[PDB]
């Protein structure tokens, strides 16, 4: 229910919610969430 | 339908992606349903009688379209066989006379009759194509336009890229009263207006789609049933010119229709001059499938072949520059000492000479220019000739031949890959044969009884034909997904056997 | 057996039995399988070559007849393109076997009003008939090997 | 050989994850599993 109510926020922040997986200090795979800047994404998308 | 299915399977397995596989499959099912309707319509069973005869004639043409094409090919071959007996003379059978030289004397009337028959058959082929294949072209165009309008807001939220001639032209049918003529969904405009309208404006959407909002409610409120006469006056009044213009633009941009039109134009020119009928002998490439596949080897790397020819031209130009600057004395192609004929006294002539003679020479330009033995530039000139031979004659031509050979290999690899993919993995769920074959003939049973794609096509037709109030729970579920264009009901990486592995064991 | 019997009518009929090497030697059979694997495509390619050469013959017969005099005696000209059958035979027989195409075997066009048309004619003949179609045949054989 | 190199690169990218090296077959046990894994879980642009 909370996710459905936050659908608009999640859709708006989808291009900026960066997600990766790492092998953490606990010897387990951990998912990391961070912020991708708009300038960073645009520079990445530049054709060169 | 079997040929269409084979073509679709080849396309999806070769160039299609996994993400859009089910969407492409459903699109193929829709196209197949429309083509089945067309086939059923054309199947064999004053205004009224004339209309009946017209419909019968058009149905006959559509039914025998391919036979008519084969007949056109045969007539072209016969005409050219007769043309092989042509002759030229200075006296009638300083102007020159062309006439047939045959002992029988029946060839010339036969030539006239065959030419007239060929023109007639070409016209009939055009009509048959228009009545058989054009409907599917219009159906696909309308379907794509409707989907882009509804689920993408192509002309509402976005706009065509201004280079998409297809979108720029499709802007002409949006307000037309008959936009969905072949596409089954006759309520695309209502759907688009309801989702798009609050954010874009109902009146703006109604103007873009040529909808009368006032009559929109009245049509649902009550029922109107007209009964116009079939008179030509009424028919002319009831013609959507804007739709017909858009439709004719689509048709005239269709490739096969353009080919048939060129065929007809050449047939007509054949009556101005009979030798124009030789152009129709090129129809063998389109007719014979083996020849089409063979020519696909040449056309697969056509861009690379053209670029290689351009590179050859540039290299020959460089050699021409060197020859014009240093080796002009060797380019005298005249045996009369009084009248020398220098082929490299101007750059244009030297370049023409090189590209024309040296490239076609077995050993290069050195085969065709003066022998350099005893000259001060003997070594420079032998290096010139040898490098020309090795680069232009040996390597570049080898590049062309290797391009053709690689095209052959690539096409064979594509066919083998399609066959292997179909024989080793399920088209629907994507699970490999190895898993199913744990049971005797497991993959065969799975692909013929459990996940048969023909059965999914049949289920779509069955859902369309069945009354909605009679739909079962699963039928209603799948019907709602079909209407919403959600393809999640298709099993993906899962099956009944995997679901109930322990119980079924 | 029939050829062996005919060999007694004329001894040179025994040369037909030398073709038995293809059936006898397994290596030769496998080698010839490379030619016969795409035999239908090879035949279709030969037919396409015939059609293309016929088109070139039509063009030459309609526009380039003057260049097809194959006689060095001015009193007795020998025109190879004054009739379509003769022109087609000349093309299919000489131009296809010529190293550089028909232009190798017909009159030099330098100085003629149709010089550019005729050089385009010769170059396109060379590239389509000599370079591409023969390359198609060779590639068919190579692909059969593979 | 050049065509084979291009095809091999395409096949490797389409059948195995660039980061963890696990093949598509495993991820595809879930619908569009490989696509989701390579676009949301182990996207290399996200590591950048
Ligand atoms: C895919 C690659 C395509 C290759 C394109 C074609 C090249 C292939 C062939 C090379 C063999 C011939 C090399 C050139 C020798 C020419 C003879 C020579 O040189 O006689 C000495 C000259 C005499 O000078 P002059 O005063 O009497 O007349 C100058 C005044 N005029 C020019 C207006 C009359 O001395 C001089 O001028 C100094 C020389 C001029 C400066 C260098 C220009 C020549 C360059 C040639 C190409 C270089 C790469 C060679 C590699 C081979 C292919 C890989
Ligand atoms: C795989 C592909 C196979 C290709 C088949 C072979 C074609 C390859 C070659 C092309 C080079 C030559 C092009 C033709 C030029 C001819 C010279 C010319 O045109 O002189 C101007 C003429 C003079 O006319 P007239 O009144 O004096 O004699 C007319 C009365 N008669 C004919 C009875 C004597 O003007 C005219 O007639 C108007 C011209 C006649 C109408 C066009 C027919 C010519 C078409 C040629 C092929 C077109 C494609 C070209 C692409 C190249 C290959 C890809
Ligand atoms: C996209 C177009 C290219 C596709 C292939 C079509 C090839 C032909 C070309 C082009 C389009 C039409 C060209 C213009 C035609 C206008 C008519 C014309 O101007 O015609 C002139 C001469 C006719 O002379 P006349 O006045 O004495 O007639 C007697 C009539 N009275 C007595 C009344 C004078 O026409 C002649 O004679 C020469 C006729 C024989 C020419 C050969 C035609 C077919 C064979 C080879 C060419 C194929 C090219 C292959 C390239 C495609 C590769 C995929
Ligand atoms: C399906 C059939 C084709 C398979 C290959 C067989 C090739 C030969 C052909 C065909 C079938 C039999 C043809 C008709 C034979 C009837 C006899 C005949 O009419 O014979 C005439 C002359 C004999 O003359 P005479 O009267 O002076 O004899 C002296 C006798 N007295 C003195 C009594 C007059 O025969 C001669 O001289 C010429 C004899 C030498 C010809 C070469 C034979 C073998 C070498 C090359 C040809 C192979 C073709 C390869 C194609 C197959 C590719 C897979
Ligand atoms: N989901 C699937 N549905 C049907 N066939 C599948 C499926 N997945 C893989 N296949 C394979 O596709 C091939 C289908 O067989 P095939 O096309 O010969 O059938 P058909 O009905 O006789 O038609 P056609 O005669 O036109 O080939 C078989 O190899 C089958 O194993
Ligand atoms: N870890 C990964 N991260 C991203 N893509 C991966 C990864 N592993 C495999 N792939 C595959 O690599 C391809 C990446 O797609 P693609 O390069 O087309 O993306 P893009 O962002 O649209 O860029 P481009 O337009 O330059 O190709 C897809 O086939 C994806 O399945
Ligand atoms: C998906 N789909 C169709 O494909 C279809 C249809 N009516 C005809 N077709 C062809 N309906 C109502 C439908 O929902
Ligand atoms: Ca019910
Ligand atoms: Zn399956
Ligand atoms: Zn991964």
């Amino acid at each position: 229910n909370f996710l459905e109510l936050a659908e608009s926020i999640l859709e708006y922040f989808r291009p900026y919610l960066g997600r990766i997986e790492i092998m953490g200090a606990s010897r387990r795979i951990e998912r990391i969430y961070f912020e991708i800047s708009e300038t960073n994404r645009a520079q990445w998308e530049m054709p060169q | 339908v079997k040929e269409s299915k084979r073509q679709f399977i080849f396309d999806v397995v070769n160039e299609g992606g996994e993400s859009e596989k089910m969407e492409m499959f459903v699109s193929f099912c829709e196209d197949t349903i429309f083509e089945m309707q067309i086939a059923a319509q054309i199947s064999e069973p004053f205004w009224g009688e004339l209309e009946v005869q017209r419909v019968k004639f058009l149905n006959y043409l559509s039914r025998n379209f391919y036979t008519l094409r084969f007949l056109a090919l045969f007539l072209a071959f016969a005409i050219n066989f007769i043309l092989l007996f042509y002759k030229v003379s200075d006296s009638p059978p300083n102007m020159v006379y062309y006439f047939l030289e045959e002992s029988t004397g029946y060839m010339e009337p036969a030539l006239r009759c065959l030419s007239l028959l060929h023109t007639l058959v070409a016209f009939l082929c055009i009509i048959g194509y228009n009545c058989l294949k054009v409907p599917l072209v219009i159906f696909k165009r309308e379907k794509e336009l409707a989907r882009k309008l509804e689920f993408d807001g192509l002309y509402i939220t976005e706009q065509p890229e201004d280079d998409d001639v297809k979108g720029q032209w499709d802007r002409l049918v949006l307000n037309t009263p008959s936009f969905p003529s072949n596409y089954w969904d006759k309520f695309v405009k209502r759907k688009v207006l309801d989702k798009h309208g609050d954010i874009f404006g109902r009146e703006r959407i109604a103007e873009l789609l040529g909808m009368d909002l006032a009559s929109l409610e009245i049509t649902a409120h009550n029922e109107r049933k007209p009964d116009p006469p079939p008179g030509l006056l009424t028919w002319i009044m009831s013609i959507d010119v804007k739709y017909q213009i858009w439709k004719f633009g689509v048709i005239f941009t269709d490739n096969s229709f353009l080919y048939l039109g060129w065929y007809m134009v050449m047939s007509l020119l054949g009556h101005y001059n009979n030798f124009f009928f030789a152009a129709h002998l090129l129809d063998i490439a389109m007719g014979v499938k083996t020849l089409r596949t063979i020519l696909s080897s040449v056309t697969h790397n056509g861009k690379q072949l053209v670029m290689t020819v351009g590179l050859l031209a540039v290299v020959v130009y460089l050699y021409t520059v060197v020859a014009f600057n240093f080796f002009r004395k060797f380019y005298n192609k005249s045996e009369d000492e009084d009248e020398p004929d220098m082929k490299c006294d101007d750059m244009m002539t030297c370049y023409l000479f090189h590209m024309y003679v040296g490239v076609r020479a077995g050993g290069g330009i050195g085969d065709e220019i003066e022998d350099p033995a005893g000259d001060e530039y003997e070594l420079y000139r032998v290096v010139f000739d040898i490098t020309f031979f090795f680069f232009v004659i040996v390597i570049l031509l080898a590049i062309i031949q290797g391009l053709i050979i690689d095209a052959f290999g690539e096409l064979r690899d594509q066919q083998e890959q399609v066959k292997e993919d179909m024989e080793t993995k399920c088209f629907i769920c994507g699970i490999g044969s190895d898993y199913f074959d744990t049971t005797p003939h497991g993959f065969e049973t799975h692909t013929l009884e459990e996940h048969n794609l023909a059965n999914y096509m049949f289920f779509l037709m069955y859902l369309i034909n069945k009354d909605e109030t009679e739909h079962t729970g699963q039928e209603s579920y799948v019907w709602k997904m079909y209407q919403e264009r959600c393809w999640d009901f298709f099993p993906a990486g899962d099956c009944f056997r995997k679901q109930y592995e322990d119980q079924l064991s």
